[PDB]
């Protein structure tokens, strides 16, 4: 009937800090011990890196974790179930996959890189129900969707999104950036970040990474994906973009859509669902 | 040779302007060890002193061998099949007498002065009044920064032209990344 004042959502698709540690290669599948970057020199023994965190799945969309308006609720938890109804979270979701099948959350550790291969286990309990192999600079990166048997990666994070189970993924990954360059973590307020004498690279880092989808937007698409963003802007390169006079925007998109039902072939829905997905207080007044 | 590709102004959101735009050039490359290919060229068309800035688009012209010879490995394609190539460029017969460089410039470092100056296996009796250094005062740095590891926002270097000539690199004779002179002109 019209917009609350207070609403927020809750981060689905929350992954862990990516803890990176070093090892020389030929000690692959026995990787049980490779020390960590250990601090600020590093050696020339250890040629690849390995950077694991866990991800989590959860399920629930446009169920806000905190509402103010029971009618703007059931309004919005319809206007999910009729996005739902007409297609799963599969499309989102095989681009979700994209972004994992790549290690496109190393930032510039996978710039300059001369093969890098990614590993994804379901995990069910401490036992691997179903493990994937992907070779990161051979897989895309820009568009085309297409990749065979990755599709089932897709239903998975389909399933767990809509909440038909229990998803938990355990990635590595292994960049051969050379036989032990310096290579860069995080940086907190110069000195670089660490976990526990181990470096590693934020949680929203890795994330951000993950929502790096929307390669819809007004312009041609040429230049490829921009992370799914309200006011979608980019923050060091300077070009803030998707400006709210155009109304091809989160909050546009979001309260047309919900108090005035708006449905001609405007199936790009996904953005709006993928800012459902990253969460964050909307608004609201 | 002549084949060499120039895009329009297009904004990339994979690329920051902010330090790292005058310092990667060449350096993913496998020059700095040198165990295949060896020839590449480093160029600076834009020379524009205003207000601390200088060079801010790419235009860097490379050899001829590298991109027909080193590539049969996959490091640079996947976009083959994009666009469609349109009317061929032509190399220009006018060019200037103006290209920068950038080859010798290690003399004498500044965070380690002191003791460079008399070591060879002996004592300091008289090191206090040897050359006064109160002297000179000089503080200016337009120049390229590129970084390194450990390093604050640049250590040092000075303009030190003057060797120019028409030619381009040569065989087996790499300094640091390029040769005495090079062609390329303004437009």
């Amino acid at each position: 009937l019209s917009t609350a004042s207070v609403l927020a959502f809750e981060r689905k698709l929350d992954p862990s800090d990516a803890l990176m540690s070093a090892g020389a290669w030929a000690q692959r599948d026995a990787s049980q011990e490779w020390p960590a970057v250990t601090v600020a020199n590093l050696p020339s023994d250890a040629d690849t890196l390995k950077v694991r965190f866990t991800l989590r799945v959860l399920g629930g969309a446009g169920t806000p974790s905190a509402c103010n308006d029971a009618a703007y609720r059931d309004k919005l938890l319809q206007t999910v179930a009729t996005y739902v109804n007409d297609q799963g979270f599969a499309e989102l979701a095989r681009r979700y996959a994209h972004n994992l099948a790549n290690a496109r959350f190393l930032w510039r550790n996978r710039v300059g890189a001369e093969a890098v291969e990614v590993r994804i286990n379901h995990i069910r309990q401490g036992e691997v129900a179903r493990a994937w192999r992907f070779d990161a600079l051979a897989i895309g990166l820009r568009d085309f969707k297409a990749d065979a048997e990755l599709d089932a990666l897709a239903e998975l994070i389909a399933s767990g999104l809509s909440g038909s189970g229990h998803v938990l993924l355990e990635v590595v990954a292994f960049a051969r950036i050379g036989d032990g360059q310096e290579v860069f973590p995080s940086q907190e307020l110069k000195t670089l970040y660490s976990v526990r004498d181990a470096a590693a690279i934020h949680s929203q880092k890795i994330g951000n990474a993950l929502r790096t989808i929307d390669t819809w937007y007004p312009d041609e698409d040429g230049l490829g994906p921009i992370a799914v963003e309200p006011y979608g802007s980019v923050t060091s390169q300077g070009k803030a973009y998707r400006q709210p006079k155009q109304k091809l925007d989160f909050y546009t998109l979001l309260d047309n859509w919900v108090l005035r039902d708006e449905a001609p072939a405007v199936e790009q829905q996904h953005y709006v669902i993928a800012n459902l997905i990253r969460g964050g207080v909307f608004g609201e007044a | 040779m002549d084949h060499y590709l120039d895009i329009r102004l297009r904004p990339d959101p994979e690329f920051p302007p902010a330090q790292l735009m005058s310092v990667l050039f060449g350096k993913l490359h496998q020059a700095l060890v040198a165990q295949g290919g060896d020839r590449i060229g480093v160029s600076f068309p834009d020379l524009d002193e205003s207000r601390s800035r200088l060079g801010e688009r790419l235009r860097i012209h490379a050899s001829a061998d590298d991109l027909r010879a080193l590539l049969a490995r996959p490091w640079l394609e996947g976009l083959r099949d994009h666009l469609q190539f349109g009317e061929p460029a032509v190399v220009p017969h006018p060019t200037p007498y103006r290209q920068v460089s950038r080859v010798q410039a290690k003399s004498n470092p500044e965070r380690l002065r002191r003791r460079l100056m008399r070591r060879h296996d002996l004592s300091e009796e008289e090191a206090r009044k040897r050359i006064p250094d109160t002297v000179a005062r000089a503080l200016d740095l337009p120049f390229v920064t590129l970084r390194s590891q450990s390093t604050g926002q640049h250590f040092r270097l000075f303009i030190r032209h003057g060797p120019l000539q028409v030619t381009a690199e040569e065989g087996g004779f790499t300094c640091y990344g390029l040769s005495k002179g090079g062609f390329v002109p303004w437009f």
